[PDB]
């Protein structure tokens, strides 16, 4: 768990997301909101997991649709992006 | 304690949680309620794992939600609701029952979903 | 992992696609492999791992849909399913 | 050893590896060609590895692989192939180099993408 | 993550306290806490963590051992032990 | 900021951080002050992991300590302390300066080891 | 999963073995045993698993433990060490 | 098939399984018989998982064993063997019967443990 979204290569998030994908399905929350508060610190999006869980129906649905919205948006902002 | 699920609930639209913030919330799916019906639970809790399962297995209402909330259904958990309804920990639909115990905790048609912050208000 | 379909719930089934679904991002398939393997053999659908990376387009490509046609297939052939 | 990509590939169609198993295999996108052109790479498993996540990210080619082989790609994976294609332990979609050492390595135009069971063939 | 040591078997409590063991090394301590603060609750032991942290002297410190300890206080307090 | 790290710090027994919840606490191992001497950290941060590293390395210092605590410590972690010296979210030991900015940052001299309950009333 | 030794910290070995120690009390040995044919791989240790079932007498039998000897290995014969 | 356990098994050193690659292997602990005499087990797998608990169990026996062993035989699996001692994927001491079906499936005095290699050649 970096505590910056310039520590992470696009694969690694998604990696990220993919562990949170695991909690969901996990008998409790109580990993998973630990996960998603960092998600939710790092990303600095005011929607916070509306990105995950109510994403626009103007991309996809998927890990790979989650970084993309998340470069654009941190773009659009003047904040730095991914690790390349 | 235990019971059984009893109750009919109401049709709903492809909007079904749009208005959980909002009054009493939404209403448990006439479809939904045909599969709980007569079926005993051993506590609210075990009512309310099975009725979000019996939601995630409804393809009119499953298309409703993102595949996050799905796979959260899938295992009993409640979806988590938008950020801008939530209230401290409190991140995922509740169920709501319209007449406390001052009863009936498996009627269906005295259940319904509410976000967070809206339960409280209530 | 338990070995034999009839010891999992269809919740637990899920949380075993998503154990899957971490590893396919992994470094390496290593570990992947060895969940695979033992996906393929307490299914005995003889498609094996297509169920996971080729769904038939008559159904949802999501750990949901991947239940629902292993459910249909094992009862189709008289095979015992989920454990209820 | 390390180089840079060069080559042109070729037009494909919405069932690229459809014939993967069959002759050479599958050629190099002309559109994947374009992103990884003039790159360099410290070897071969470099190139494969930023191969399939310029794969991952054109649309028209991700929309021909399932959810979990999207996934496979986007961290520099090769896809899964079908069951029926695979040979013991190789499993997935494996780049054959047509003109061997005896060459270009990082030749895209001499490159292409083939299942096990046909490698071996080959 | 059970809400009751009734619930859990010798084995599978040492399941437990394996994860715990793997978030220890773990970067940070996000996840870590939050499984320590579940090990607090279900063990009902008024030092807590200290069984882990902190073992007496006079038995093993390893997972075998905090088992035992809280095998002997629960059994000494009339409170239900281990699934069997 | 960055900087070096300067100080002799004391000798210690076998209970060195017996008084860490008491008056300023325990002080900097001179063994391991010994090897952080001259070494250079870009943050408090980063002195603060490459100690606690330095005291899992000491075999006089980690036989102190639990197998779970040399885990922490070995990975830059500061050990755990006694359930009755935490205070809220602040569960591990801490390092206080004695001579705040008003200095010496990574004066292992005016460095020490506190527990949260002491630390809050100092 | 590192394709060699110099690619881990020895922090980072660490979280290794405590994956190890994970598996080591999950049901079955199929993912502990990938896991273990990795570290014998890079380890390049003629006694291979011996290090960490059967650690010698003269050192502590710990994470910390294997990781010491292993670099006192590797040095005495000339191979590169743990990452930096 | 099911059964019950029985045998009294053998007095053992402080090294039971030094000689597990040599003839028969080594025996069954009489204080391990004593704790399984007279028990029901549905196969002679959930024999061999409650024969390695229970060596877990013995102060005497576990102390013969490394933390990573112990915890093996903690959740009901064999402990490994040694490198040398190993043959292909079977890398754990196995249970052999001295008299085949040709029988005594749950008698201990029948039972012994012994490495892969040995077991081979046996
Ligand atoms: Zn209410
Ligand atoms: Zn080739
Ligand atoms: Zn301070
Ligand atoms: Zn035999």
């Amino acid at each position: 768990l970096k505590n910056s979204i310039s520590d992470y290569t696009e694969a690694e998030f998604v990696q990220l997301l993919k562990e949170i994908e695991k909690e969901n399905v996990a008998a409790t929350d109580d990993v998973l909101d630990v996960l998603l508060e960092h998600f939710v610190k790092i990303t600095e999006h005011p929607d916070g997991t509306d990105l995950i869980y109510y994403p626009s129906d103007n991309r996809d649905d998927s890990p790979e649709g989650i970084v993309k919205e998340i470069k654009e948006w941190r773009a659009a902002n003047g904040k730095p992006g991914f690790k390349q | 304690k235990p019971g059984k699920a009893t109750g009919k609930g109401k049709p709903v639209n492809n909007k079904w949680l749009n208005n959980a913030g909002k009054d009493l919330g939404s209403p448990v799916p006439d479809r939904i309620a045909n599969k709980l019906r007569d079926k005993e639970f051993k506590s609210f809790d075990d009512f309310r794992k099975k009725f979000w399962e019996e939601v995630s297995k409804d393809p009119e209402l499953s298309k409703q939600f993102s595949r996050n909330n799905n796979d959260r259904m899938k295992v009993g958990k409640a979806p988590k609701t938008r950020t801008q309804d939530v209230s401290g920990k409190r991140t995922s639909f509740e169920l709501h029952h319209e007449k406390p115990i001052s009863g009936g905790v498996y009627d269906m048609d005295n259940i319904s979903v509410v976000t967070p912050k809206r339960h409280i208000d209530i």
